């Protein structure tokens, strides 16, 4: 049992001990939600959220004074575990059986199947085990300081001239040069990332249709939604009440209902940190033009040259990895539940389990002068500490931590 | 006017107040750290018949405090206007109880101008006042015990909580059965008599006679002709309005009088301007519906789920919106508006 | 490939991420959230997109315009996505 | 490539905070910072790809301003001279600014003020905003007999020699008769923000040309604002999917004489083919900026204790000479003043 | 070397190396002509109360003081110290005095570079002169870097019986010592190391010191109730340790319609008797401010009260303040409003003395507080650290004094009015305490407001101003008792 | 506890101020001179006859100082005056902490001063005093603070500085 | 042979405890100089210590615990500077805890123990 957290310079080694506790069916089964595949008689092990290694002060220690994070080895000790990756992957897919995030929970092993391609598990060589990490880019952990469209220098005019007037006020041609007072005229190097623009829904319940377009107005692709697609910010400048329907990450509090979860059950994650890069979940890209003029409005905007986006933010509670598909090619290989885009994620392994691994940190340097944004618990009084068990005795993670805090330059 | 009354100084508003006009001043008991929750009576002391009660609780949050002022103009206002006809026959006629600040402690640890938009909003003990009633749906705060003792040692018919961070006239059942925390409009039995106290209430304010409040935090809540439903507005699990409706047969209506909590002082005037008529029309619309005598007796009208007890001495005082009812005694009736239809048993 | 994009997760186990299944009641406005499982797996969060190709939102629905839908019948590179100076 | 530099004193050595909101247009509300401190800007070609650059600044004179008006020599003042090597600051070359090298050499240049653009919502800052105080970094002090280098390795990027972003056709030859040139306008949103896509994606442009998807210079003796086209400089780039994302190849933006050499690729979690918009090499480490501020030289302060801050300083400017070596009639004076008169492209 | 060459450049920033931070900031500073060069005797008599009265001499010298949080810690920096670190102390010190020019003003006004002019500068590495750094003046390095800052005038006092002398009075001239001579092109440095002195408690205390106990077991001791302390009884329990000591001071209410009506300020004020000459005990000893759920009060006198930017001198508004509170120590510091205890004759002690087995914090330090004073040199001492909090040092930094040398345009008095100005650059080294905290929860980190603000925090304003808005503590983290 | 964590806190609501506690009961030093790194709280010296902790408090809230301590988380001179002068509990010798009368048992060696004109004077320059006698715990912690005044431990002893799946637990 | 003695102080203090600050520039501290608005009515007025208010100025030290035989123009009268008078209290504390009603009540410490910062001198030898 060690279960520990060692912070030496920028590596933090977090380990984690835990104590753990079926039928192949052929399963099968809306045109959307039809399946077949097996139910095989085999747990898997799981630790692929952030809680099941670290702790909600590691957490904060990490998202407080770290740019960015990325894992670079595990041990697990305790059976086969795939090091060659032949079952399917069914871990990444945000499923429960994770490692309990208090330690003193006991959990059971979830279920293994798989989804179609027969495979028979008891075909493979079936303790402890070591895995390496590949070379995967840092979480951005922080937040950018300027907006995309405001990298200019506020003082000096831009050489460039923009056409700024069709008519005499006869239609004419008239040039002006980009300024501070024209700023959004000014000559750009760089758009903000892709759009899948996706249906606002309030938290103000009043305020949204009285329809059920849970579904019907979702932003599913060809039908699954696309949950939570590509990542935009969640909502604008004073818009925190809004939400993409399916663009963003919710999370269950403790003891919510399977279905029929009242919002003062679920946890909403903000994605709005990168409204600096990324275009807002709900509203358009931009317009375009389509011949009196006309204007056309793009609500799904693919990559396009000279285009900069954030990744959606990783969470105490959310996915760590997920297998990158083993496709002829991808576009940016990152989850989009955010988390490390893995060619060879650790593998499943199909008592007591104890899993370490080694976290590299970036160290900030930044020459901000004003304090930063930092995650802290509310010094205000409460009838149970955040983060802590109740009277009953139940852990339970009160607010979905974010991981984006500092602050950085474009 | 332009200051606020703190410790010993709630204490000498009210009693240069009863000295202005009559008044008894009392205590219902202590807060937590000992300060008594002063109550004014204007007609301790045995309760005269024929007089339907009025209790006007205000300042049950300590941050919200235009309730504590105005409380005291009104008490100080009722004595002068008795000294000096409308407010005289308002007094003669009815028993008007007057608490200032049921949240003594939050108030003393309220902060100047924080207007809301850690604020001494719950007792000493963190307990929030206006969730901590018993709902259809102690020892830890004294306040609230010592209120729910008064309420049942006597009778009150019409009670008005005035509260602050909004602008609006809510009345009974501000929780749910399903406990959504907007949408869904919980009906009383008496729901009528609710919109319609509210509605009165509302008209004469300079604000809420436009449901719309102009103030920091929803900037759209148009509530319709100034007045909503607890629940329908946003749920509170064990409100007092609630309480006063179900375990006693008050009518009580939340009434929040400003979007900014703790004005400074020098708005208290303004406030009172915008409060001065209301207040006494609320509590002139006590004498509706009907009023009369049969000892502990059950009393009801037909097509309400809703019976009340009568008083001490027989007295009940059913509110009503005018209409013909059937009235059931346990142990057609015509309403106008104006005063009390007398129906004896 | 043995298995689809939208079918490489666990169908024996749900989600712990919840997803708006409903918005009107069973009527008024409302918010219900479900965990995407094994019978509701078009609802489930995925990880990856496909490389009509899909529906988007159109307008900002309210209490007064119904939300209408866009088929996208020409989607270019996004994130996630699997299938001269510069060539893709 | 030699000049002659002239830098004053900027806000009275002060950092002002400046913003703009709609009590204008929110699409062009900003916050941010004015230093006192100028910068270097070589960032246009007139001032294949690159492969380092030396920078000096040398034969400084520091000259005080006394009201008749008297300049005279300052010997014993300093200038602060540093480059962001780290890029802590907020990068704001590659905006294609003013204030750069003058393509003619014997022309002296004012050194451009340095300021910076952080979060906003409207005129107000949010809580993310940052504040950068330039005299928090490591800057060299030079007198008149104190030179300034430093050298910079470019890190390797394709030579300068597909998607679509429709734009809206405007001919030279005065088009329809209305104000279409911001209504109409390709445009793109962000944070609730309208931003003009100008010049967007490298796309093709002989009287036809994007309503914003072009460079526009200026010719010689051009107006600020409300320029003819005459007093301008066209720069030629020679179910309907109006808008194609990456499915396919293309062409970068040619680069000018007139125009940008490079600039910053944002610290960002991903890009696409992170070439800059307006022509050039995008970099993520590009030839730090070089910030240069007079230092302040107070006068006679009181005769008693005064806690609050010196508000009274000698009026001082610094001239001197910028020495910048990239490894990697037309174009002539007329009354003495140079002219451009064609943008050159290198296709 | 030279007129024309610079002596030093500028160095301001931080480099933090796992337990050490090295902060150096180098600001602007301009040092006029002080009294004509001139030493005079200064003194306040009763003919002004007898508690004001003082004797003393204002010499021609200036001093650099660098004895605020702020002239080393950007407020980033901060922040990373306190959000980080169960604890910080000073190491090494290097000053450096470059660039300096001396100018000289004719009024016909036009001020011309004098090449020739020297500035005296020296440190009295032997405390051989009276130091009045530690005493919180102003003149200090200013926050921000690119400020200018006027050099306070150095000045003493000594003893005085009224506005008059007595045989011990001592008088010191500061020409006396060595003092380095420095043209245009000269420099001075000089390298301090501080002594030993113990790491600051930047951590509040998870536990009270009558909460130690297990709440599950029963003590095998009795108390005379005879009954065994438990969890319900848990005030009876016999404990290990007594809170801190006392010194009561006057409770007083940021709401201002709680406090009396009346001009107790002084008359009420918590105040020490010295040679018959009553002092405010100001801040007095580290004592919680307030107790729970009482951050309206304040002690009267107990407190560090800063001023806001473009605040008044005197009479000041509790609007243009700002009130530190040292309630992080309630856990083991008695609060400074109430009583000690209760003793029996029963009566309430005020004032508690030390007393064996008691436990107490210091006074927390302060973004724009001070971070050292010098040790008196006594025979005895009580715990010597500073009342405003800090570390308590026999050796502190040397004292720099620097002025202008005269220049003559019996003895002379027709000088050229001149004044020097240069940069000062000073490096402090820190010695960082890593905290290993078994702590599940997240704790309360110093963090700027989430929602949008007219202006930035810790930033310049519209008009060039550069502002704090509240003060920094730094007890954020947490460490159990 | 079940091998549970419950929260255990004790208001005002029968007790006072004074008996009012916060903290956590987990399901995991009695007789010269005699968690290895000292993360937990250390409950021992308190003189009690399960491992459970307290922390900060406000009435049975916990303010959010509070530190919440998983166990599962983890891998002097020889033994031989002041007066604070003595007398059941209203006349007996009390100490006031943040608000709470705790009682001064045993004291300063010198109603409650045992182990079962100036009243109160601190210390002065040559002062001289015993520590109490032992019998009783061996030895406690002092408290990690600044300053401390003759750490020994009241109650006696030698003061040490350091001395079908579902996703449900199974319960 | 002696052990390490504390090297007794056969001096007399230059300075007293109460004056070691600069005369000529104010504290950045600021202090209560005033509650009641000079009918009359409650405020928190603040100062900075000065030249002029010497006595409300922050200091870092207290007095020796209550000790110097005698206070000016009244033998251990060298060490005034630092220990107080044997002939007087010590200081001014509060007493009570005032209230609208309750005018601040005050408190004579006749006998001081030590407290943290307290700095002292010893007996003279003779």
């Amino acid at each position: 049992w060690h279960c520990d957290s060692t912070w030496l310079g920028d590596r933090v080694i977090t380990t984690s001990t835990r104590t753990w506790a079926y039928n192949y069916k052929q399963i099968s089964n809306t045109n959307d939600n039809t399946y077949f595949g097996y139910s095989t008689p085999w747990g898997y092990f799981d630790f692929n959220r952030f809680h099941c290694h670290f702790s909600p002060r590691d957490w904060q220690r990490l998202i407080n004074n770290n740019w960015g994070f990325r894992p670079k080895r595990l041990s697990f000790k305790l059976v086969f575990t795939d090091s060659e990756y032949q079952l399917p992957y069914v871990l990444g897919s945000a499923h429960q059986g994770c490692l309990p995030p208090f330690p003193a929970d006991v959990f059971m092993i979830p279920q293994y199947g798989y989804l179609t391609s027969f495979y028979c598990l008891e075909y493979f060589p079936s303790f402890q085990f070591t895995y390496t990490f590949e070379d995967v880019p840092f979480h951005s952990s922080y937040a950018h300081s300027q907006s995309l469209d405001r990298l200019m220098n506020p003082l000096i005019d831009q050489y460039l001239y923009y056409l700024s007037r069709t008519q005499t006020t006869t239609q004419t041609l008239g040039f002006s040069q980009g300024g501070p007072n024209t700023m959004a005229n000014q000559a750009k190097n760089w758009l903000p990332g892709p759009c899948y623009r996706q249906q606002r829904v309030s938290t103000t319940t009043g305020q949204n249709n009285n329809s059920n377009f849970a579904w019907t107005a979702g932003t599913k692709y060809h039908n699954s939604l696309a949950n939570p697609g590509i990542a935009m910010a969640t909502h604008k400048d004073d818009e925190e009440r809004f939400f993409p329907s399916n663009g963003i990450l919710i999370f269950g509090k403790q003891n919510a209902a399977r279905d029929n979860a009242d919002y003062s059950d679920v946890m909403l994650t903000s994605e709005e940190e990168i409204k600096t890069t990324n275009p807002v979940a709900t509203e358009e890209y931009g317009i375009v033009a389509d011949n009196a003029p006309q204007i056309g409005t793009v609500n799904s905007q693919g990559a396009l040259p000279g285009m900069v986006w954030q990744n959606r933010d990783v969470y105490l509670q959310g996915p760590i990895w997920a297998k990158i598909p083993h496709t002829d090619g991808n576009f940016h290989p990152s989850p989009l539940m955010g988390g490390f885009g893995l060619k060879h994620p650790p593998p499943q392994i199909l008592g007591q389990v104890s899993v370490e691994i080694e976290w590299e940190l970036q160290k900030e340097n930044s020459k901000r002068w004003n304090p930063e944004i930092q995650y802290t618990s509310n010094y205000y009084k409460s009838t149970s500490v955040d983060f802590a068990v109740n009277t009953e005795g139940v852990y339970s993670e009160p607010r979905p931590i974010g991981t984006r805090y500092l602050t950085r330059n474009l | 006017f332009d200051r606020y009354y703190h410790e010993e100084e709630l204490e000498s508003a009210l009693r240069e107040a009863a000295a202005a006009g009559l008044a008894r001043l009392f205590s219902i008991g202590r807060s937590v750290e000992g300060r008594p929750l002063w109550v004014l009576r204007l007609t301790a002391g045995p309760l005269l018949p024929g007089r339907p009660q009025v209790k006007l609780v205000g300042n049950m949050h300590g941050d919200e405090t235009v309730s504590r002022q105005v409380l005291i103009y009104l008490a100080r206002e009722l004595a002068a206007g008795y000294r000096r006809p409308r407010l005289v026959r308002l007094l003669n006629t009815t028993d008007v109880y007057l608490l200032p600040s049921l949240n003594p402690d939050g108030f003393e640890r309220a902060r100047e101008g924080d207007c809301g938009f850690a604020s001494g909003r719950d007792n000493s003990r963190g307990r929030d006042l206006n969730r901590s009633f018993p709902d259809q749906f102690l020892d830890e705060v004294p306040e609230v015990r010592a209120l729910i003792e008064w309420i049942r040692r006597n009778k009150f018919v019409l009670s008005g909580n005035l509260h602050g961070g909004s602008v609006v006239a809510s009345y009974p059942f501000d929780d749910s059965p399903e406990h959504k925390a907007t949408g869904i409009y919980s009906k009383t039995s008496d729901d009528e008599v609710f919109k319609y106290l509210a509605k009165a209430y509302a008209s004469n304010h300079p604000i809420m006679k436009t449901g719309e409040p102009h103030c920091p935090g929803d900037e759209d809540e148009t509530f319709k002709d100034g007045i909503t439903n607890g629940a329908h507005w946003y749920d509170v699990e064990g409100g007092m309005q609630d309480y006063n409706y179900v375990w006693a047969n008050c009518f009580e209506i939340t009434l929040e009088l400003s979007c900014c909590k703790y004005p400074p002082a020098s708005q208290l005037r303004q406030e009172w301007e915008n409060n001065r008529e209301s207040l006494i029309t609320l509590i002139e619309k006590v004498h509706i519906g009907v009023k009369g005598f049969v000892e502990n007796a059950t009393i009801s009208v037909a097509g309400i789920n809703h019976n009340i007890t009568t008083g001490r001495f027989g007295d009940f005082y059913r509110l009503l919106v005018p209409g013909t009812y059937n009235l059931t005694v346990v142990l057609n009736v015509v309403v106008k508006e104006g005063p009390a239809t007398e129906v004896d048993f």
